[PDB]
């Protein structure tokens, strides 16, 4: 009934989201809500490299156009955040890319 | 022993409609031997018109009685049937079969032919697309069709591919009804729920081979996601 | 006249089972003279059994028959899924002859819950001034269902002809299609068309219906 | 019989409402209870636990709806998990401050 | 007219069996009357055994013949039965009835009584508790048992009760088995998975009510989630 | 010695039809002097028709006898489900009589797939010198059922007794419960236990088994 852009949004750890024996690891969450077609492809990019491993993504489940949700989590280490780098999740949309750029400098 | 059928595939009703059954490989001189006429509406049974034994003797059924005329023609071996007073409701298939003897009835049976008495001229079919409306239960699997109307006489074959010219097996032909002097059918295709929601093609095309025209009209697929 | 009756019209069978084909007469018969053919849909029906008592040329030994007067029945040893088709019977004393109804044999299969959908007519449909609403049944058995209209909780009558497929060769279902066929001007004075769908392996009804404009 | 652990996730630093998640993973057995706090206060509306998913481990998400003025206002929000008796407690807060 | 079995509920092998046929309401007077004994086995068919007429007839089954000895007393209105060289197989009810004329034979049936046969002697039943070891396949519902072994005579009545002194409805009675002189039986009851994963209560009671001990156990769950 | 064997065992019917029951005698009966008894389990059995002719006081008209010599059949017009019980035919001309096998009638049901649990031997039965291996079988049908244990690739004969339930009254199924008996001694000598058990109504066998020490 209607077609709706995704929606890109990531989800980083807070300063004290770093534990376990060193080196420290957290996850990165990337989230698309309320877009359709309900197929989606997720990938993440560190410092203009792709990353073909240390990722999971969950299949996507339903949340009146119809909805959908995608979750996607990729394993990081604490030295890699603290080098500044940037983390960028890409979408795939009916041929269309959005790119969401996320730094933990203030 | 065989026997061929001919005649006029359309005919118009209150007109003269005559039928000529072909057999070789024998005569009608010996006794026992006759020749007789059996028609099966669509979703009937048989009907019995008339039987011709030997010595021109022939039998009419009183239901039909001053309606059939029987006439034989030992030159050219093939009996003649007319027929007068066309009903639409009369449309039906006409076979012939040979009796050898007296205990053995219609043991060898020819092809037959259709014969449609309809009002109506044998105009080109007229395609329709099929949107399916079907919301909130995508279930298994989910299907399309594609509607083949104003067609005369009935005789189509539907095949269907995709946008890539590719092969798809449906098998699901519904029998034609007669609906207002013209005959309706509508035919579906089963297809995969993951190949729809898939590929970019968007829609394919419906064929359809009837001797009145060779056109061609898709439906744009509605797209599950 | 003599009126041939048969019973029941549809029955299901078994491979391997057992058939028995019932014929009755309105009257006596003159010398039993009476005969048995075999149907199938597409070509041309053949001989069996010709007086009820003697098989013809090119007809396995496993077709018998027996009974005289007004009664006769027909048994078949080793059903085989070739055999699965329409069966009349018919006398030849007569003069003119008459030909029965007829009976079919359908091959027993389990319950199966039915697929339903309805298309709403096109667009371009609705500019030729008739509009075709249609109510698909697939892989349902047995044979016998129905199938009512209901828009706006008003039930249609007179006004649908029906049409059903054959047996499937592999699968052994059924289907059949529902067309509703109402004028352009009363199309637009009504909102929702459903078809009603009831069968044997559905605890309740399921009933689907769509809003005009939304599709 | 091992603790589950309790992770927090904040929103960047650079910008996005929002969403709190919360995540217990390598835990046994399969029940859990996720809440959320607000400045210590308890949580009656804003928020849905995600049925529990299989990764033997389970994981459990769970979702909770804030404001961007609520969350730069320096509000203290807790995760709060009970597990075999045990109760664990989580706080975040802006990293930038 | 009634009839009414009495005797020893237990007896040793290799002893003698004394049985009585209490009945009231006729006399073996009139010709045709007569009483006979039949057993059945458990799992078996009726067995005869002997048959007295009037006038101090009695007749022997040849199978048996010099084992068995029929003796009636008027006075007691009531038939003695001897039986000697008591076997582990012959264990059966034995039941009397009373023949009314030469065809109407055993047309009123009393009750009986079973005389079990077993060289152990009256013990207290023992419980067992049964830990479910399903894995990789919880299935609908989950089951627990209780195996109640070691007792005689066969006559125990299962009931399932939660922690909280609830009722269950498990209805799910084996029969006996003689196994090594004793008699052996189990008991199960089925269970929702989503009590097993809910409230705290780890086990439930199994409760037997046998006429040697009022013992009851409890069968702790494996728990599966 | 008369010998009385009735075929078949067991036998399954439907409620309102009609049952036949077969009665076989090694040899003539004088005067036709041959009754019918009805058993119940738990109850004591009940007289119905005497001389194979004439019925008995508090006896319906249902039950019908025919047949004279060596050859007894039972027709039972009207099947009621408090009828499924086990029928005995005996002749009271031979002086001393002789009983039959009897025959068991069970209510006609769909096949049902049946639940295979196993339970290993508790601790404290261990401590007793005996350990009882459990296989239960619940909600299938028909009766007949092959359960075979398979230990350590052996095949286990001579020592398995196995007990079967009568049919449920609300569900029109069966059970049965079979148990595995060993010395404490070979239980320590074997590590994986299991039961195979075979159904019409599936299309491979299911097997079952444990680990020991796991449990
Ligand atoms: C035409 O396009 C369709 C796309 O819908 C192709 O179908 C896909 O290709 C495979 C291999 O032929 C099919 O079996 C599947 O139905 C489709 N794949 C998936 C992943 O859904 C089709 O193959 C194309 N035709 C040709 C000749 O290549
Ligand atoms: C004893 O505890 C059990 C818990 O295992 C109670 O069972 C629950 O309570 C309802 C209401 O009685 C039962 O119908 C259900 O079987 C259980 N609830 C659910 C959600 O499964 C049981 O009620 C308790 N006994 C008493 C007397 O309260």
């Amino acid at each position: 009934v209607a077609e709706m852009n995704p929606n890109v949004n990531v989800f980083v750890p807070p300063r004290d989201g770093f534990s376990g024996p060193a080196p420290r690891k957290s996850k990165l969450i990337c989230e698309a809500t309320n877009f359709t077609p309900k197929p989606i492809t997720v990938s993440w990019l560190k410092d203009g490299k792709l990353v073909e491993s240390g990722f999971t993504t969950d299949p996507v489940t339903i949340e009146t156009p119809q909805t959908y949700k995608v979750i996607s989590t990729l394993t990081i280490s604490e030295i890699d955040w603290l080098n500044l780098n940037v983390y960028t999740c890409r979408v795939d949309h009916r041929g269309l890319t959005f790119l969401k750029n996320v730094s933990s400098t203030c | 022993v065989t026997l061929k059928e001919s005649g006029p595939t359309l005919v118009k009703p209150t007109q003269t409609l005559t039928l000529t059954c072909t057999f070789s490989g024998f005569s009608l001189t010996t006794t026992g031997e006759g020749v007789g006429w059996i028609r099966q509406p669509p979703g009937k049974a048989l009907e019995f018109l008339a039987f011709i034994y030997w010595n021109d003797a022939k039998r009419y059924n009183p239901s039909l009685q001053s309606r059939l005329t029987i006439t034989k023609d030992a030159s050219k071996k093939q009996v003649v049937l007319t027929l007068t007073n066309l009903d639409p409701v009369d449309t039906a298939t006409y076979y012939c079969a040979r009796t050898s003897g007296w205990d053995i009835e219609f043991e060898y049976w020819g092809q037959g032919t259709l014969v449609t008495v309809s009002s109506g001229s044998a105009s080109a079919p007229t395609l329709f697309p099929l949107v399916s409306c079907e919301n909130s239960s995508p279930s298994s699997t989910v299907a399309v069709g594609c509607l083949a109307q104003d067609f005369l006489p009935d005789s189509i074959t539907f095949s269907w591919k995709y946008k890539n010219n590719s092969d798809i097996s449906s098998t699901r032909g519904f029998p034609s009804v007669l609906r207002g002097g013209k005959y309706a059918a509508t035919s579906q295709v089963l297809l995969p729920s993951k190949d729809v929601m898939q590929g970019t093609d968007e829609h394919v095309v419906c064929k359809v081979q009837h001797p009145n025209g060779n056109k061609e009209k898709d439906v744009p697929l509605p797209v599950v996601i | 006249e003599i009126v041939l009756t048969q019973s029941p019209g549809t029955l299901s069978l078994s491979p391997g089972e057992r058939a028995t084909l019932s014929c009755r007469a309105s009257e006596t018969v003159s010398n039993d003279k009476v005969a048995w053919y075999q149907q199938k849909p597409g070509q041309a029906p053949r001989l069996l059994i010709y007086g009820a008592s003697s098989r013809a040329t090119g007809i396995p030994d496993r077709f018998s028959g027996s009974g005289s007067g007004t009664d006769f029945t027909l048994s078949i040893s080793g059903l085989e899924p070739e055999d699965f088709v329409v069966y009349y019977c018919q006398q030849y004393a007569s003069s003119p002859r008459t030909f029965g109804q007829g009976t079919k044999v359908e091959i027993k299969r389990t319950v199966a819950a039915p697929s339903v959908f309805i298309f709403p007519p096109s667009d371009e449909q609705l500019k030729s001034g008739t509009a075709s609403v249609v109510c698909l049944l697939n892989n349902f058995y047995p044979r016998e269902a129905k199938v009512q209209w209901k828009v706006d909780n008003a039930l249609q009558s007179g006004n649908s002809q029906e049409s059903v497929t054959e047996q499937d060769s592999k699968d052994s279902t059924y289907s059949l299609s529902s067309t509703l066929t109402l004028s352009k001007a009363d199309y637009e004075k009504h909102k929702v068309y459903a078809c009603e769908v009831t069968h044997q392996g559905l605890s309740s009804p399921v009933t689907k219906s769509f809003n005009r404009g939304e599709c």
